[PDB]
């Protein structure tokens, strides 16, 4: 009755994937696509009852993926490259969005896995998983959105896992220790597929047996809206809880007057 | 930028997909060592057993202290701020108090 | 004389977000729980006492999770006196074992609303004027003894401005009606257990704030994980605040949560400091409450046939085959039955919008 | 602490006859003084 | 016994050659406990050994008990082997023949098992799958129905010689049907799943007899396992022992084709489950039970086919028999004949409890808890006398040398019973000489 599902949100901006190929490294995109489905279809291996869910981040939309091989993994393949490739060679540049929607993608794999387990049955209980791979840089105004998904995740008590490639990004640092997942970046983009096999392809109760890195250290500081500096103890309005370092009569964001006599 | 775009576009426009390429012996053995005992990615390792590092008089007698001068410094940020002149000498009273 | 004549051949025959308003950014939320005899009655199976005790459980769980810098009082009022079973706190799990615990108490005497309410005004008295005080009462028997007047009590809890919130089990009653109604609360009856839940939920949510209450810049700390490694000679552990008032050995980590106001540790969070008062919060349970802030407005149901659309649900892919779906207010997108209650409930956000 | 008055204080509380003749008053401090104040 | 204890029980060999099908890979592969998966995983790509250390190393001190009963699991499967590491050390790679077929299953590549069917294009006489279920159930209970010995169920002689060799049915007189043995009776109580195992495990302990591979018939078995219920295949590109043998599951009805002729064969669920054996088919929708078992020992049954009546005749005195009802009763009687018959009480209460109607499923326990109980005090009473064959060794006059012959016969293992207060034992009757020369030879150094 143990219904694993894994859903994989990848990082599809292609301007950092362009960076990287004018690089000319030994990584680039395909193989991110081949060490992606490999893992699914290891997944799909390890259990009948485990299910595979694949969406692509991409700036315009978030993109639902899904001889001598296995019949499903090869038809599941084939449907993967057939709409990625329909999504970047259609992926027109219109417009200066360059981070990509990573909110979004996390909120449609949400509803996904909400889905699939109301569709799922009472005989089986449907344990559920996120694994999202960081290639270009994090985002900023999609960060109190991005709160919005990680409590969700944590309402249904479903474990994000976090594969940083070449930007850090200290909300999936704090996104993976507040649900529980993991999070590490790649040193070697090349070996991506051993450190997905070996770390995010087992399951909590496979890692729990299991001997794994410990987790990174994460920081909470803040920022003070009047200068966005790093800020230990700050004065929090009681209206609209913006953090001011210094003493103010009257919040500029709530614009109500802190009312001491 | 527009010119990354459209050449990784057209990179990635006739794809196929790649299997000996993914990984190699190499690259396994190297992710191998550093998921290995005492890699980096196994920051630091084995640590010391605190507990018997410290007696449990001087533990229960640490807890004694902790308490009472968590009280008496809950009292002095009690008093603080300072908004009346009777504060001030209470406030000294207290580390007074804190020193002796 | 029924015995004339009788034969059965006959019957042998084939056949609800309001306006954009202040909420209760801080709440000090005290619940007394009624432990007279009525409380074994079976009004809710199997009775009140474990039915309530679970929706109580179950309220905190939810409570804290949409209130992160809040507290909750645990009171229970039988034999005509009153027992602080809980201290205002914000642990979860020390509440919630202690629901557990008192899941086998002895339901006897009647409710005592004068006991109960002068010791919650009591703890509520020296509370700063910012913080709403708040109070949740559950009510089974109908009767009350009341050892002094209980309308001046009504009116010293007025001027303490005090909100009182009432839930009974049985009908409605006077006293209780106008201490809401006075006080600014709600009486509410149960229906069901559904509906039980449902004013619990109800419950959870801020309430509006009054006009009479303050705005002040209340001073806050956020100190991080800090965590001493015994590869540094600095690794000194000491025994955490709130694990130290212990029966068990307190939790001597090397490292955690020091105050960065008078370097007292505590190796939970959220937790008011006990030593200066400083309110050791983190990032994210600030933003934790920010729905409310930014409620989702209800989507607009369409029928299948009069929405001449799409007919794929935007977030999940869904065939839609239902007689209705659900049209976003800001990007107009299609979503089926389903997502159109999830996201308001839990997502909160519309993932079109954020495109 | 003070506790309210009840009005069934009088039919609630008898004199507790233990089988073994035994009168059994429990005289206690609340019931006395919820007498009092009642008569 | 599950299909990995006979996988683990074969030659080396006989493995590596399964190993070259890619789809015995993977049948092995999900086969494995969840440690082991994430063991081989790990071991895909690895072409150097690994140290045996740095593998124990990577589970929990804790789980090091289910690490090591992964580790030897696996070591018997033979999916990985131990090598001289340089300097001594042993390290541990996966076998190459098993990784390379492994990752052609996964990565891809290589070539596939059989051609698509549509060579041949659509199927002319194409069936359904409720009517291919329909007939495989058929199929199986035609077979039960030749074991009963009922004349409607004429099949083949092999399969009666199949049957024999197996041991359920006997052949004391030939020309007569055999008479079906307590073994045989034990099986006839087993769910279709298990008896499908059962018969499946035997075939293959005798499947020299007929001259097949035993890797070429358990490949096949893997690839049906691995099939899509609903679609056919080609039966072109095999060998004719596997053609033989095809026809053997023909006759069973775990895989369906019009005539012998034809290159198409449609698996069926049973076949497909039939790798997994007992276990794994965890959602069999079985057929509703018709059996009404009642407070006086009264069952009621919701059938017409013979088979089902013989079975609850077997332990229950017949009553009544109406078109769509039989009325039986359970008594001390046929409990105990049927019980003398071979099978055991166990067999009677699963059984009642899977063919329980939907009726009684609404009472919290299945079955009335006191019916079960008295076939249990039935089962037990059979069976209260103890009989054991033996010598009696009695005529001890000394303490010391009782307790040195006890000693040595428990180290022999031959003892049936021992009285140190009494100083009397039994031994057996195999065991007895033994004591007996020893007990003489000692005499003689005294
Ligand atoms: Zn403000
Ligand atoms: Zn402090
Ligand atoms: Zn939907
Ligand atoms: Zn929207």
């Amino acid at each position: 009755d143990e219904l694993n599902l894994l859903v994989i949100v990848v990082d599809a901006n292609p301007i950092w994937w362009g960076k990287q190929a004018l690089k000319e490294s030994q990584f680039t995109l395909s193989k991110c696509i081949d060490a992606v489905m490999v893992l699914g279809n290891s997944h799909l291996f390890m259990n009948r009852s485990n299910k595979l869910a694949v969406i692509a981040s991409h700036i315009q939309e978030s993109r639902f993926l899904y001889d001598g091989k296995y019949e499903l993994l090869t038809s599941a393949n084939e449907v993967i490259v057939e709409e990625i490739k329909d999504l970047m060679t259609k992926s027109d540049i219109k417009g200066q969005h360059t981070e990509t929607l990573l909110a979004g993608s996390l909120a449609k794999a949400l509803c996904y896995i909400h889905r699939m387990n109301k569709e799922v049955k009472d005989n089986q209980e449907m344990k559920s998983r996120i694994l999202v791979i960081k290639a270009a840089e994090d985002s900023a105004l999609q960060y109190m959105n991005f709160m919005n998904v990680i409590f969700a995740a944590q309402k249904q008590n479903i474990l994000i896992d976090a594969c940083v490639l070449d930007s850090d990004s200290g909300l999936l640092q704090q996104a993976c220790d507040i649900t529980g997942g993991l999070y590490l970046k790649v040193p070697q983009m090349p070996s991506l597929l051993q450190y997905l096999l070996w770390v995010f392809l087992p399951d909590q109760d496979q890692r729990s047996q299991l001997i794994l890195p410990p987790p990174v250290h994460v920081d909470y500081r803040a920022a003070c809206f009047c200068h966005r500096n790093l800020i230990e103890i700050g004065y929090v309005c009681s209206v609209c809880l913006s953090i001011f370092c210094n003493f103010s009569p009257i919040c500029t964001t709530c614009e109500t007057a802190f009312k001491i006599s | 930028i527009i010119n990354s775009f459209q050449s990784i576009r057209q990179e990635m426009e006739a794809y196929t997909p790649k299997l000996t390429q993914v990984l190699s012996s190499s690259a396994a053995s190297s992710t191998i060592t550093a998921l290995s005992p005492g890699g980096a990615l196994m920051q630091g390792g084995t640590q010391q057993a605190i507990n018997q590092m410290v007696p449990n008089d001087i533990q229960s007698e640490l807890k004694h202290l902790y308490v009472a001068v968590g009280e008496l410094l809950r009292h002095f940020w009690s008093c603080f701020p300072v908004n009346t002149p009777f504060l001030e000498e209470k406030v000294v009273k207290m580390k007074s108090n804190l020193e002796r | 004389r029924w015995e004339g004549g009788y034969e059965r051949t006959w019957e042998i025959l084939k056949e609800e977000h309001h306006g954009q308003v202040r909420l209760g950014m801080m709440r000090h939320l005290y619940v007394v729980v009624d432990g007279s005899r009525t409380m074994e009655d079976q009004d809710l199976k199997p009775n009140r006492l474990t039915c309530t005790l679970k929706l109580l459980e179950y309220f905190v769980e939810e409570y804290f999770d949409q209130n992160p810098i809040s507290q909750i009082g645990i009171i229970v009022t039988k034999s005509k006196r009153a027992e602080k079973l809980t201290e205002l706190s914000g642990n979860p799990r020390k509440h919630i074992t202690s629901l557990k615990k008192a899941v086998d108490m002895t339901c006897h005497g009647e409710p005592s609303l004068y006991n109960s309410l002068s010791i919650a005004m009591q703890t509520l008295k020296h509370m700063p004027g910012h913080t709403s005080r708040e109070v949740l009462i559950i009510f089974s028997s109908l009767t009350t003894c009341d050892p002094s007047n209980i309308y001046d009590l009504i009116k010293t809890l007025k001027a303490a401005k005090i909100r009182v919130s009432v839930i009974g089990l049985s009908a409605e009653v006077r006293v209780c009606t106008v201490l809401a109604r006075e006080t600014g609360g709600t009486y509410h009856v149960i229906l069901d257990e559904s509906h039980y839940k449902e004013l619990l939920t109800h419950h959870v949510s801020p309430p509006p704030a009054s006009s009479s209450s303050e705005c002040s810049l209340i001073r806050m700390g956020f100190p991080q994980h800090t965590i001493a490694s015994l590869s540094d000679q600095d690794a000194k552990p000491s025994f955490s605040m709130a694990h130290l008032d212990g029966n068990t050995e307190p939790g001597l980590t090397l490292g955690g949560y020091f105050c960065p106001q008078c370097r007292a540790k505590y190796c939970e969070l959220p937790v008011e400091c006990k030593i200066c008062g400083l309110t050791l919060v983190s990032a994210p349970h600030l933003a934790r409450s920010y729905h409310h802030l930014f409620p989702l407005d209800a989507f607009q149901e369409i029928p299948l046939e009069e929405y001449n659309g799409e007919r794929f649900c935007y977030g999940c892919q869904g065939e839609l085959k239902d007689q209705h779906v659900y049209v976003c207010a800001v990007c107009q997108n299609v979503f089926c039955v389903d997502c159109d209650v999830f996201v308001h409930d839990s997502l909160h956000c519309c993932p079109g919008c954020i495109h | 602490q003070d506790v309210g008055i009840s009005a069934a204080f009088l039919a609630d509380v008898r004199p507790q006859t233990d089988g073994c003749n035994g009168l059994r008053y429990n005289l206690t401090s609340d019931i006395i003084e919820s007498i009092f104040r009642t008569y | 016994r599950n299909l990995q204890e006979f996988l683990g029980g074969l030659s080396p060999g006989v493995l590596d050659r399964l190993y070259g099908h890619p789809a015995t890979c993977l049948a092995v592969f999900r086969e494995l406990p969840s440690l082991a998966k994430n063991w081989v995983m790990r071991m895909l790509f690895l072409e150097q050994p690994l140290p045996q250390a740095a593998v124990a190393l990577w589970v929990k001190k804790e789980f090091s008990k289910a690490q090591e009963e992964s580790t030897g699991l696996l070591s018997g499967l033979r999916i990985w082997h131990t090598q001289l590491l340089p300097g001594g050390l042993q390290g541990l790679i996966l076998n190459p023949i098993f990784r390379q077929n492994l990752r052609i299953a996964l990565l891809g590549g290589g070539k596939a098992w059989s051609d698509d069917t549509s060579q041949l294009g659509p199927d002319k006489h194409a069936r359904d799958v409720p009517s291919l279920d329909k007939y495989a159930e058929e199929r199986w209970e035609v077979v039960l129905h030749f074991m009963v010995g009922s004349p409607s169920a004429a099949v083949s002689q092999d399969l009666a010689q199949l049957l024999s060799q197996a041991g359920l049915m006997k052949s004391t007189e030939p020309g007569e049907p055999p008479c079906i043995t307590s073994a045989g009776f034990q099986f006839l109580l087993l769910d279709t799943p298990a008896q499908l195992w059962y018969f499946m495990l035997q075939y293959l302990q005798t499947a020299q007899s007929r001259g097949m591979d035993l890797v070429e018939i358990l490949s096949f078995l893997f690839q049906l396992s691995f099939s899509t219920l609903g679609k056919d295949y080609s039966v072109e590109g095999m060998s004719d022992s596997l053609l033989n043998f095809l026809q053997h599951l023909r006759e069973f009805g775990l895989v369906f084709q019009r005539k012998r002729k034809s290159r198409r064969y449609y698996p069926t669920r049973l076949a497909i489950n039939l790798s997994s054996g007992v276990s794994g088919a965890g959602g069999t929708v079985h057929q509703p039970g018709f059996i009404v078992v009642e407070t006086n020992y009264r069952l009621y049954a919701y059938t017409e086919s013979e088979l089902q009546i013989a079975l609850i005749a077997l332990f229950s005195e017949m009553l009544y028999r109406f078109p769509n009802m039989v009325v039986a009763q359970v008594t001390r009687e046929s409990v105990q004949q049927a019980i003398a018959s071979g099978i055991t009480a166990q067999q009677i209460i699963h059984f009642l409890r899977t063919r329980a109607h939907p009726v009684m499923l609404k009472q919290t326990p299945v079955l009335p808890p006191t019916i079960t109980d008295q076939i249990r005090l039935w089962e037990l009473e059979r069976d209260r006398l103890r009989f054991t064959e033996g010598v009696l060794y009695n005529q001890f006059l000394s303490q010391v040398d009782f307790e040195l012959l006890l000693a040595h016969a428990r180290e022999l293992g031959v003892l049936v019973f021992e009285n140190s207060a009494k100083r009397l034992m039994v031994v057996t009757p195999a065991g007895h000489s033994d004591v007996k020369r020893f007990w003489k030879r000692q005499k003689h150094s005294s």
